[PDB]
């Protein structure tokens, strides 16, 4: 990962 | 009238397939309801799934599928959940087809549904030579030149990030101006600053500039906003947030949703955003939901 994860 | 289950799971991708599957090795009556438009359906490869890498996405989809229909207790349907509504014999599930079901508990799987910038040329692109994922598609640029169409201030994150798989210019687009830091470190990694409106895609992967000046590139990626494919969570209280991109479903570290019985895994959760982890946290909801069916 919903992102940089 | 309505057929009673013990656990009905909503959208039959690699998230709900994981969590029926939890389900029907636990002896229990499972069906999952499932429209049949997954997220990754444009992309002729799936990548970064562990004993699946390469593979075909309908393929991976396709075995799943048999190997949870395998369990005799477990059931599909292809339609589409319209209404869901809590009363006291659980859940009740109206589809579009007319039918009705009804269940104990509820596994949220539907996924999301990407929203694609308004930028002429994109959406016919999409999944061939313009991407939302670099660990899905990064790695087949060869280290190649890579556009990153900018967006609003995330894109920046993408634009330092791309640089792992090449050669990368940020394509600002007019619509966000990276502070002193954030040139300095976008200069640091080596990433070039276009900041022209664009105009148009064409050829595979080619930018045109509102000045005329076209820029070839071998891949795109936008860091897009997504919206949830139901609103069936909404429809049963469960408390959405809004992430970076869009909202997610809430919920606690056990997939269970703000209402109690209705479990999330996928790509509506906080966590998720490729297959790998809508396997996981998938299979996670599965032994959660039957967790909860035993002990109630
Ligand atoms: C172009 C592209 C390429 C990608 N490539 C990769 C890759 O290579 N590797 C990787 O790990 N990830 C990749 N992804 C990410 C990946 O697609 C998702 O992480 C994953 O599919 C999410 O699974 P899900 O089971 O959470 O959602 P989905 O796969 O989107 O499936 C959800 C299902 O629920 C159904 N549904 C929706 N609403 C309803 C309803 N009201 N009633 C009943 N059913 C409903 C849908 O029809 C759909 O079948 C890619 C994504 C895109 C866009
Ligand atoms: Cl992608």
């Amino acid at each position: 990962x919903x992102x940089t994860v | 009238s309505p057929m009673l289950f013990d656990v009905i799971v909503i959208g039959g991708s690699h998230a709900g397939q994981s969590a029926a599957l939890q389900i029907a090795r636990a002896r229990r009556r499972v069906l999952v309801i499932d429209a049949g438009a997954r997220r990754n359906r444009f992309a002729s490869q799936s990548h970064g799934v562990i004993g699946q890498d390469g593979r075909s996405p309908d393929a991976i989809a396709a075995d799943g599928k048999a190997q949870l229909l395998a369990y005799p207790n477990a059931q599909w349907r292809e339609d589409s959940v319209v209404r869901a509504e809590r009363s006291d014999a659980g859940y009740t599930l109206i589809c579009a087809s007319g039918q009705h079901y009804r269940a104990c508990q509820l596994v949220l799987a539907f996924g999301v549904v990407d929203e694609l910038p308004e930028l002429e040329g994109l959406e016919e692109r999409w999944g061939e030579s313009v991407f939302h994922c670099p660990y899905c598609h990064g790695y087949e640029l060869d280290g190649g030149r890579i556009g990153v169409l900018g967006s609003g201030p995330l894109s920046y994150l993408s634009a330092m990030l791309m640089p792992e798989w090449g050669q990368t210019v940020f394509l600002t687009d007019a619509s966000f101006e990276p502070d002193e830091e954030q040139r300095e470190a976008l200069a640091r990694r080596g990433v070039e600053i276009v900041r022209d409106r664009i105009a148009r895609i064409v050829d595979r992967a080619t930018v045109e500039l509102a000045d005329g000046r076209r820029i070839a590139f071998d891949g795109l990626f936008t860091m897009n906003r997504m919206r949830l494919s139901s609103p069936v969570a909404e429809q049963l209280g469960c408390a959405i947030e809004e992430g970076p991109l869009g909202p997610y479903v809430r919920t606690d570290d056990a997939m269970e949703t703000s209402t109690p019985g209705v479990f999330a895994c996928g790509d509506i959760t906080h966590r998720g955003g490729t297959v790998a982890l809508a396997i996981g946290n998938g299979a996670l909801a599965g032994i959660a939901a039957h967790r909860k069916l035993v002990f109630g």
